[PDB]
């Protein structure tokens, strides 16, 4: 026969190897493919769809799970009080875990690109107010007050007919890609911090609720990309599935 | 020639695969076309609006 | 853009506080191609008698409501001429125009998430411990027009997060902004036609993400009404009327 | 000659009017230079989430940006890149003594819903059409490779399932079979898309048959026959008991993948195969929690 010489790797079964395999059914023809709505071509299509960000990931009670989906805002004392805070890191344990983006990230080792968070005010029509959403790039410790938070990337949000506002977390990194940030050494890939402050105050007339809620929705921008597939950190199974 | 029985037969996407058998579903996964349609899920609005505009007029 | 009118059949819907219209997956309902079809018998396309707005029961939004859902081919199977055709014919196909309406005042507040979840399979709490393989009863998987209330909205009674339910055609009803949600859904299934009785193509979920609230004195009864209209309805495989 | 509402009628239009188009996107979008903008009338930052559409605000309109020529590939997030990775979907035991297939043969009901990793990924979509590559890794419970000859047989629904090691069904006059020794590299084979539907459904919200749906038959809810591809049978090619205990792990790699309608990703632990049941007393949050909303 034709002189050959097998090399290392012979007989191995590489999970991700893309080769040819003998077909079990000769001349078999699959059922025609009808037209079906909502076909997906690339996962990045899903990373751009906003899903609810659990900024208020505090309640763990059985009856209080639905309230992690929104955080409160109310009449204050007028000293630029802090409202909420959270890390901007997408593939890190925290608020982003409730989003589709955060979930898809779990399947990739690295990501790159700008992120965006849209805040929707669900108070009453008579309620007014201005907030200051700030994004603090790496190195900046959690701003102690508004006067410190406003020194970074931010946006002053005015409640009105347009219920929502979008905070764009621009891609400000030293490296082209970021691996998932965790506590310790990998905190090198942290994205930064987001913090909502009262620019002025939540004002309301007599007869209207003194407390309203905000719902945060998060997704990725058009320049967002991911690479190097891996398995999500969690496996939803304890014993064999029956 | 060869049987056209792969799951992606008649798809508006091009593939570069390798095969050694007469049944094309045995071919490698290959490389594919990188087209995307974000709007299908992210902006499925009937009357599209600009980003410069106030969504609700 | 805040005002709109939806006319189809002999029914018209009006609104002055809308938030545009969503067209599920960027596709309008359409009839079945001659190459996507298999059933050889000529279908019935009743048009105006079935493609119109049907208004199902009204729900009351309370400060403690969890949310409700409706399976769709189902909600209409016992109503009007659409129901008759769905019962007499084996095969059914159609899209829908769903209009959820709920108004309050400039002093009330709250936000409802109105979404469409295809193949909305319901799960059970598995006896609490998770060792009992129990299944949802017919009354819960196909609740009819009265809809059904969610027991664990956080997981949509199916072990999946509601926080991600927005990857599905949806819209919100934020009382300070709009008083209705309009979603147009095309026929979605892996088959060109299917039974309107055994299969429910999708489910409509109306869930309060931001609790309803108001001061004592403002009207406390805030209803949520569901109006829906089939589109491009086609039926085939005629026989006697079957209820289930 | 013909009524006007029939001529101008549009009933019959089989072409789906699409509001969106798929554009080429081999790399991440670039960033263009941006300058300050102090004007009224134009508000990129203000949105209305009620509409149901994601914010279309771009980096350029929120801050003064530089020009960045992004050449990061989007190839690794295609469906094939994501799903074309072999993962465990089945595990068959052929022990010497026990109550689990102790007669030298086994019948595995083809269902990739028995393992969490693979299952969670595919359940990200409602419908999926694809060809697959099955690999069978066999050995003893200690991982030891033994000189034993096995026979794997695909039994499509309707074909006779073997009732013993010496069953007549092992003649495979028509069913596809594979004969391998555990000393040979794992058997690998290509499978087409064999559903009578246009795609497999990880979720079927309905019943398979008509009639009254009583308590006793709620077992059938969510069961779609278009996903039931048959059985996978294994045996010791012989007429006597094998000298060793065996295990067969089945791996699946999807190829030529099409997928439709994305869904929320599994939130709770899986409990059973044919359904999405969850432990009602152990409903855990999607993720991690903290003490206060104002502290990291
Ligand atoms: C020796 C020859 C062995 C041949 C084995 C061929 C196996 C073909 C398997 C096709 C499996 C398709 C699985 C798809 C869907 C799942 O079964 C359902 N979601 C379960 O509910
Ligand atoms: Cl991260
Ligand atoms: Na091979
Ligand atoms: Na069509
Ligand atoms: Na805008
Ligand atoms: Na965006
Ligand atoms: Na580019
Ligand atoms: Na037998």
């Amino acid at each position: 026969g034709f002189p050959t010489e097998p090399k290392p790797g012979t007989n191995q079964f590489l999970t991700t190897d893309d080769g040819v395999s003998a077909p079990i059914l000769p001349n078999f023809h699959p059922t025609p493919c009808i037209h079906i709505p909502g076909e997906v071509r690339n996962l990045l299509e899903l990373c751009q769809v906003e899903t609810i960000l659990e900024v208020n990931n505090v309640p763990t009670n059985a009856t209080s799970l639905m309230e992690r989906l929104r955080f409160p805002v109310s009449a204050q004392a007028g000293k630029g009080e802090l409202c909420a805070v959270f890390r901007a890191d997408p593939g890190r344990d925290g608020p982003w875990q409730s989003t589709m983006l955060g979930q898809l990230c779990g399947y990739y080792t690295q990501w790159s690109g700008s992120l965006e968070v849209t805040f929707m005010f669900t108070g009453s029509f008579m309620a007014t107010g201005k907030m200051l959403i700030a994004y603090t790039p790496p190195g900046g410790p959690l701003p102690k007050d508004r006067a410190t938070a406003m020194l970074g990337t931010h946006v002053i949000w005015d409640f009105g007919l347009q219920s929502s506002v979008t905070l764009v977390i621009p891609w400000i990194s030293n490296t082209h890609y970021r691996a998932h940030a965790r506590d310790g050494v990998f905190d090198y890939y942290t994205t930064g911090l987001v913090s909502i402050w009262y620019q002025t105050n939540y004002v309301v007339p007599i007869g209207a609720p003194n407390t309203a809620y905000i719902i945060a929705l998060a997704a990725a921008q058009k320049n967002f990309t991911m690479k190097l597939c891996k398995d999500t950190s969690h496996i939803l199974q304890t014993a064999s599935i029956q | 020639h060869e049987n056209s029985n792969s799951a992606t037969e008649g798809s508006t996407i091009n593939y570069t695969t390798i095969n050694y058998y007469k049944d094309s579903y045995a071919a490698t996964a290959g490389k594919q076309s990188l087209k995307q349609d974000p709007d299908k899920f992210a902006n499925p609005v009937k009357d599209i609006f600009t980003e410069m505009a106030a969504p609700l007029k | 853009d805040r005002v709109a009118q939806l006319t189809i059949g002999n029914s018209t819907i009006t609104t002055q506080e809308a938030a545009n219209i969503i067209v599920g997956y960027g596709e309008w309902p359409s009839y079945c191609s001659d190459d996507d079809a298999t059933a050889v018998d000529k279908p019935t396309r009743p048009d105006v008698s079935v493609n119109r707005f049907y208004t199902l029961d009204t729900k009351l939004w309370e400060k403690s409501s969890k949310g409700w859902y409706w399976k769709f081919p189902d909600v209409l199977t016992e109503t009007g001429v659409f129901g008759q055709n769905a019962q007499f014919h084996y095969l059914y196909r159609s899209g829908f125009c769903i209009h959820v309406q709920c108004n309050a005042s400039k002093f009330h507040q709250g936000a409802l998430l109105v979404a469409i979840l295809p193949e909305y399979v319901i799960g059970t709490v598995a006896g609490g411990t998770g060792t009992e393989d129990s299944h949802p009863p017919y009354k819960q998987t196909q609740p009819g027009a009265d809809g059904f209330e969610l027991q664990h909205p956080y997981v949509l009674d199916a072990g999946i997060p509601i926080s991600q339910l927005t990857v599905c055609p949806h819209q919100w009803i934020n009382l300070r902004t709009n008083n209705c949600a309009t979603i147009i859904v095309p026929y979605m299934n892996t088959l060109p036609f299917d039974s309107a009785l055994n299969h429910c193509n999708f489910g409509l979920l109306v869930v309060p993400i931001s609790p309803l609230d108001f001061d004592q004195g403002a009207t406390p009864v805030i209803p949520i009404t569901i109006t829906l209209a089939p589109m491009c309805s086609e039926f085939a495989g005629l026989r006697q009327a079957v209820t289930q | 000659d013909r009524v006007a509402d029939v001529i101008e009628s549009s009933i019959g239009d089989s072409v789906s009017r699409a509001l969106t188009q798929a554009l080429p996107a081999p790399t991440g979008q670039n960033t263009q230079v941006s300058s300050h903008r102090l004007d009224t009338g134009e508000v990129p930052a203000l949105q209305a989430a009620e509409i149901g559409a994601s914010s279309n605000t771009s980096d350029e309109s929120m801050i003064e940006t530089r020009c960045v020529l992004n050449s990061h590939s989007t190839a690794e997030t295609t469906l094939d890149s994501f799903f074309s990775r072999a993962g465990l979907v089945g595990e068959i035991d052929l022990p010497l003594e026990g109550t689990t297939n102790p007669n030298g043969y086994a019948n595995w009901d083809i269902d990739i819903t028995g393992y969490a990793q693979m299952r969670r990924k595919v359940e990200l979509f409602t419908y999926m059409r694809f060809d697959a590559e099955f690999t069978f890794v066999a050995c003893t419970p200690t991982g030891q490779v033994v000189p034993q000859l096995l026979q794997y047989m695909f039994v499509p629904p309707g074909a006779p399932k073997p009732e013993s090691r010496e069953s007549l069904a092992w003649q495979t006059a028509t069913n596809p079979s594979v004969f391998v020794k555990l000393t040979d590299p794992p058997a690998q084979v290509s499978v087409p898309f064999m559903s009578p539907a246009s795609a497999y459904q990880w979720f079927y919200d309905g019943y398979p048959t008509f009639g009254e749906h009583k308590q006793e038959k709620d077992l059938e809810y969510g069961a779609c026959p278009n996903n039931m591809m048959g059985t996978f049978s294994v045996r010791n090619v012989g007429s006597s008991k094998s000298k060793y205990p065996l295990v067969v792990r089945i791996y699946m790699r999807m190829k030529h993948v099409r997928a439709w309608i994305p869904r929320p990703m599994r939130n709770q632990n899986y409990l059973f195969k044919a359904n999405p049941n969850y432990a009602g007393n152990s409903i855990k949050p999607t993720g991690t929690s903290r003490t206060a909303i104002t502290t990291l």
